[PDB]
């Protein structure tokens, strides 16, 4: 129903430079009640996805101070202040406004 | 084999027009409860006595109200046992006040069916028998509060609420409070004034007046949320299917007549206010 | 701990039948849903159905309708997912979250999606 295009589709990026990936919505992503519920989500190569933003720009428990998210309407990005060893891996954007839920095209970070 | 209805919010209906209310009943309630604890424990007939267990009785109510504005306002900031206390406190205020509007209505039915040797059991009635079943019965229902209130993290948000395993007890509590609240104290209030009607046909007006006005405003503020309690019920059963947006337009009905019945806490200063006393 | 073990991985024929478990620890297992998703190799991660531990409401995506079952048990508090008729499309890993709150006054669908199960790898041949 409603589609999410993820940008760049591969980000190779050098250590201790930021890196921002880009994803847009169909529609406007924002509910009823006036927020907004887009995250983003972290998978490891062998392992189950894993969240680190959340509602835009909220940051989960356990995660670093290098993620951060910002954008609002139909348009969000994600960055990275300074990339490091271990946050290759691939990233997805999902939003959780309308039923049902779907999830971004995928953008794999190469260190 | 059946589909999920997920229940609706905005910001505009909630969070500004629900708030006002609680606040402005909140005021209201606090103000004359207190004047009319203050006048009558700190200056009678056992009307009185009775009415002065009704405004403590809704003192409760109104301390909990500030409790469910903010919840309804920001979040639910305060705890877990605050959740369970202010479920408890609620039902024991909510089935407290009609047990002592029957025993009104049992009063009075001393005083003017029989007039002649009445004064004895009235006395040992009203001091004895109140404290063992008004608040013992009230305090013994909440049970359920105790066990099955408790706050639920999701996301950010902190919710305090009764979850159940399934959605049959909620079908059970509701239907055993509509049979407590509405019906037994309901059959004994109307019979009493049966039978005092029909005593008083071939025929003291001044304080039965007064009596049936405060119950009939009592039972007219609940009667809208007690017919959309048994109409969500009726839908929990799965006899009445119409869709979904049914379903949504009972619930906003159910949230705006508990909204009304709310103002149940101030009829006892406005009929002292107003009447006189 | 707030966490979800699901079953092994497993080799299935063609027209065969796929029952995988989510069996939830740490939490009020009937105070939220079970969403089950599918994830293909070479491919992005695809939404199949939502099921309430609450009132077994249940709700499964249009692609796989026909197909997939679901149903939950309170006394284990697990989770199941049966696929029947299986193709060679159907040859991918499927995870298990914790999606939705379901309470006595709140039912809502867009909180979750906070813990996952380790995904099972259904291979068939
Ligand atoms: C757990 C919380 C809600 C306490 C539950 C018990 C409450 C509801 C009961 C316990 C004892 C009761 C009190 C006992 C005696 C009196 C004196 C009377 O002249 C006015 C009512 C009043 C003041 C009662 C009000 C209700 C009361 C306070």
């Amino acid at each position: 129903d409603v589609v999410m295009t993820q940008s760049p589709l591969s980000l190779p990026v050098t250590l201790g430079q930021p890196a921002s990936i880009s994803c847009r919505s169909s529609q406007s992503l924002v509910y009823t009640d006036g927020n907004t519920y887009l995250n983003w989500f972290q998978q490891r190569p062998g392992q189950s996805p894993r969240r680190l933003i959340y509602k835009v720009s909220n940051r989960d428990s356990g995660v670093p101070d290098r993620f951060s998210g910002s954008g609002s309407g139909t348009d969000f990005t994600l960055k990275i202040s300074r990339v490091e060893a271990e946050d290759v891996g691939f990233y997805y954007c999902m939003q959780n406004t309308h039923w049902p839920l779907t999830f971004g095209g995928g953008t794999k970070v190469e260190i | 084999m059946k589909e999920p209805c997920f229940r609706e919010e905005n910001a505009n209906f909630n969070k500004i027009f629900l708030p006002t209310i609680y606040s402005i009943i909140f005021l209201t309630g606090i103000v004359g409860n207190g004047l009319v604890i203050l006048v009558m424990g700190y200056q009678r007939s056992m009307t009185d006595k009775y009415r002065l267990h009704l405004s403590v009785a809704d003192l409760l109510f109104v301390i909990t109200l500030p409790f469910w504005a903010v919840d309804a306002v920001a979040n639910w900031y305060f705890g877990n046992f605050l959740c369970k206390a202010v479920h408890v406190i609620y039902t024991v205020s909510l089935y407290s006040s009609v047990l002592i509007l029957a025993f009104i209505s049992l009063d009075r039915y001393l005083a003017i069916v029989h007039a002649t040797n009445s004064q004895r059991p009235r006395k040992l009635l009203a001091e004895k028998v109140v404290y063992v079943g008004v608040w013992i019965p009230a305090l013994l229902l909440t049970i359920p509060d105790f066990i099955f209130a408790n706050v639920s993290e999701a996301d950010d948000r902190y919710i305090c609420d009764r979850f159940y395993p399934n959605d049959l007890w909620v079908v059970v509590f509701q239907f055993q409070h509509i049979m407590v609240g509405l019906i037994l104290p309901g059959i004994v209030i109307l019979s009493c004034y049966c039978i005092i009607i029909s005593k008083l046909s071939h025929s003291k007006r001044k304080a039965l007046k007064t009596t049936v006005i405060l119950i009939l405003a009592f039972f007219a503020c609940w009667l809208p949320y007690y017919i959309g309690i048994s109409i969500d019920s009726f839908i929990l059963l799965e006899i009445i299917k119409q869709g979904c947006e049914f379903e949504n337009t009972v619930h906003k009905w159910i949230s705006i007549t508990e909204a009304l019945a709310f103002f149940h806490c101030c009829l006892n200063p406005i009929l002292y206010a107003f009447l006189g006393a | 701990q707030v966490q979800l073990v699901q079953s092994g991985a497993e080799v299935k024929k063609p027209g065969a039948s796929v029952k995988v478990s989510c069996k939830a620890s740490g939490y009020t297992f009937t105070s939220y849903g079970i969403s089950w998703v599918r994830q293909a190799p070479g491919q992005g991660i695809e939404w199949m159905g939502w099921i309430s531990t609450y009132n077994g409401n249940r709700n499964y995506a249009q692609k796989v309708q026909g197909r997939v079952t679901m149903t939950t048990d309170r006394s284990t508090s697990t989770a199941y997912m049966d696929l029947r008729s299986l193709r060679s499309d159907d040859t991918a890993v499927y995870y298990c979250a914790r999606h939705g709150i379901t309470g006595a006054r709140n039912y809502y669908y867009h909180y979750g999606m906070d813990v996952w199960g380790q995904g099972t790898t259904v291979t068939v041949s």
